[PDB]
């Protein structure tokens, strides 16, 4: 759910972090 | 009213980058 | 000798827009 | 197998085709 | 007219297809 | 308020690819 | 030993922005 | 002829600028 | 000064020019 | 809200490329 | 035999990502 | 010198970091 979460507010790097294999 | 196109594509740039070459998935959907 | 690195940034683009806000992994391996 | 088959040759639209969900 | 029509709404592939020579 | 200059730059990459190495004119107006 | 279809879209972008919001026209041929 | 010229060589600002409307 | 003015409002040429060394 | 942190990102593609190759410095400040 | 022009706009995308909002400098020189 | 090191060979993050002001 990316599509919801950073395009309403940059998410943050860690959370970013947790969607790479 | 366009964005969510061009808004999606901002952020696949920013992602395959923070893995560094490992490899990544992008499946919008609730 | 830099160039998959820079290779594999041009497909991505070309990738998600294929599909036209569905969905794909990109998952580099033999 | 994108990596080893369009960074080599520009694969059609058709094999780029059978890579989306 | 891409600007007038893609912009408000993105266009289909095949209205996008009748911009290519 | 900018936003039209920048959803005509997000077209010009998707309308190039989709001829395929061909030709295109990009002309806005009514 | 792609380089001409990459090559072609490094030039498309920075071509409509000379412009200046104007219009152009993109032919590749001999 | 732009394929033609600067592909090979980074085109002037000059010679990019005749080829705008 | 470029995001309080460019962002707001598509800054000409000449006003990007100065910008450059 | 974001909006900014794009909008600076469509600057500086369309900033070096006016200079040509020369340089130039990016710094958002009042 | 471009190839540099396209390489330094592969990293000023990659550059200014990497701040977050703070500001760099791009001056290619020995 | 970032053209003379990423452009032959992606930097590190930490080397790239270390250009930033
Ligand atoms: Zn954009
Ligand atoms: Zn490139």
């Amino acid at each position: 759910g990316i599509v919801e979460q950073c395009c309403t507010s940059i998410c943050s790097l860690y959370q970013l972090e947790n969607y790479c294999n | 009213f366009v964005n969510q196109h061009l808004c999606g594509s901002h952020l696949v740039e920013a992602l395959y980058l923070v893995c560094g070459e490992r490899g990544f998935f992008y499946t919008p959907k609730t």
